[PDB]
C-alpha cells in the first residue's frame, strides 16, 4: 500500500523460470501472503525439533 | 530492428513442424515485434497463441496492452477484464481497468463498478481519491454531498497536504 | 554462425567461444545420431541400460529419460533429468561410487549402469573391487 503508485515493470522476453518468479513475487501480493502463510507454518514445525537431529539411532 | 525479428522468426519457425507448435511460440514472437513497434504483428502473434492457449492471463494481459497503444479503450479493457477473470490476484489490473473507464466515460455504470472493485482492493490510496474525485465533480449536486463525504472521510486517513483541503 | 549476426554491438570473445561451444555441442550430436539409433534399435528388446547408455553419449537425455519410463527403471530417469547442469548430482555420484567401492557393494549392482554412473560422475575409468575396470 506504499509502493503500489510506482511498480510499472515490463517482463524480459528471454526470462527464465527462476525470473518469471522473481517478477510474480513482486507482482502478486495473493502469492506473497500465501508464502508468509507457508513460512510461518514451517517455523512452528522448525521450532518443536529444535537441537534434536543427531540423537537418531538407526 | 524489424527485420532482425523477421530473420529470427523464420528460423524459429522452420526449426517448427506443427502449425500448433508455431503458435506455442506465438506469445516469444509477439513481444520481440512489440520491442521493434510493430504493434499489429505483436497483436498477430499473441492472437495466434490465445486461440491455442484460450486461457493464459498475461497473453490477453499483452493483448490488452496492445490495444492501449493503439488508443483502443475497451479493447484493453476487454483484455485486462478477461487477464483478471483468468488471475483475479491482479489487483493492480482491476485498478487499471478504472483508470481506462474513467478516461472514455465519467457516467459509464461500469467505470464506478470497477472503482467500487479498486477501492475494495486498495483503500487509503489517493489513486483511487481522485478516480472518485473525477466521478463526484460529474455528479452535480447530489455529486457534492458524496464529495464531501469522501473529502473528510479520506482526510481522516492521510491527506496529500495542500490540495485537497484548499479544494 | 546465427547467433552473433543478431547482436548489433561488436561481439566479446567469451560470447563468440561461447556460441563457438553451443555450435559444437550440437555438431558432436549430429555426427553421433544415424550410429545410436541402430545402437537403440538393436539392443533396446535385449538391454535398455546400452540404449539408454547410447542415447546418453549423443546428448539425447530427454529419449534416454523416455526410455528408462518405458522400460520400469524410474530412478534411473529421475537422476539422468536432473543431470542438465548441477554439480551436486556429480558429486553425489561421486561419493556413491565410493561407498560401494569401499563396502563391496560395486559387485551387487550391473556393470553396465556402473558405466552410466561414472559418465554422470565424470568419470572416464571406474576401478572396481573386484579390480575389474569400466
Amino acid at each position: 500500500a506504499l509502493e503500489e503508485e510506482s511498480v510499472f515493470a515490463v517482463t524480459a522476453v528471454n526470462a527464465s523460470e527462476k525470473t518469471v518468479v522473481e517478477a510474480l513475487f513482486q507482482r502478486d501480493s495473493l502469492v506473497r501472503q500465501s508464502q508468509l502463510v507457508v513460512d510461518w507454518l514451517e517455523s512452528i514445525a522448525k521450532d518443536e525439533i529444535g537441537e534434536f537431529s543427531d540423537n537418531i539411532e538407526f | 530492428s524489424k527485420a532482425d525479428v523477421e530473420r529470427y522468426i523464420a528460423s524459429v519457425q522452420g526449426s517448427t513442424p506443427s502449425p500448433r507448435q508455431k503458435s506455442m511460440k506465438g506469445f516469444y514472437f509477439a513481444k520481440l515485434y512489440y520491442e521493434a513497434k510493430e504493434y499489429d504483428l505483436a497483436k498477430k502473434y499473441i492472437c495466434t497463441y490465445i486461440n491455442v492457449q484460450e486461457r493464459d492471463p498475461k497473453a490477453h494481459r499483452f493483448l490488452g496492452l496492445l490495444y492501449e497503444l493503439e488508443e483502443n479503450t475497451d479493447k484493453a479493457v476487454e483484455c485486462y477484464r478477461r487477464s483478471v477473470e483468468l488471475n483475479p490476484t491482479q489487483k493492480d489490473l482491476v485498478l487499471k481497468i478504472a483508470e481506462l473507464l474513467c478516461k472514455n466515460d465519467v457516467t459509464d455504470g461500469r467505470a464506478k463498478y470497477w472503482l467500487e472493485r479498486a477501492a475494495k482492493l486498495f483503500p487509503g490510496s489517493p489513486a483511487i481519491y481522485k478516480l472518485k474525485e473525477q466521478l463526484l465533480d460529474c455528479e452535480g449536486e447530489d455529486g457534492w454531498n458524496k464529495l464531501f463525504d469522501l473529502i473528510q472521510s479520506e482526510l481522516y486517513v492521510r491527506p496529500d497536504d495542500v490540495h485537497v483541503n484548499i479544494r | 554462425l546465427k547467433e552473433l549476426d543478431s547482436q548489433l554491438n561488436e561481439p566479446r570473445e567469451y560470447i563468440q567461444i561461447l556460441e563457438r561451444r553451443r555450435a559444437f555441442s550440437r555438431w558432436l550430436s549430429c555426427t553421433a545420431t544415424p550410429q545410436i539409433e541402430e545402437e537403440v534399435s538393436l539392443t533396446q528388446k535385449n538391454s535398455p541400460v546400452e540404449a539408454v547408455f547410447s542415447y546418453l553419449t549423443g546428448k539425447r537425455i530427454s529419449e534416454a529419460c523416455s526410455l528408462a519410463q518405458q522400460s520400469g527403471d524410474h530412478r534411473l530417469a529421475l537422476l539422468l533429468s536432473q543431470f542438465v547442469g548441477s554439480q551436486s548430482v556429480r558429486e553425489l555420484l561421486t561419493m556413491q561410487l565410493v561407498d560401494w567401492h569401499q563396502l563391496q557393494a560395486d559387485s551387487f549392482i550391473q556393470d553396465e549402469r556402473l558405466r552410466i554412473f561414472a559418465l554422470l560422475a565424470g568419470k572416464p575409468v571406474w576401478q572396481l573391487s573386484e579390480k575389474k575396470q569400466i
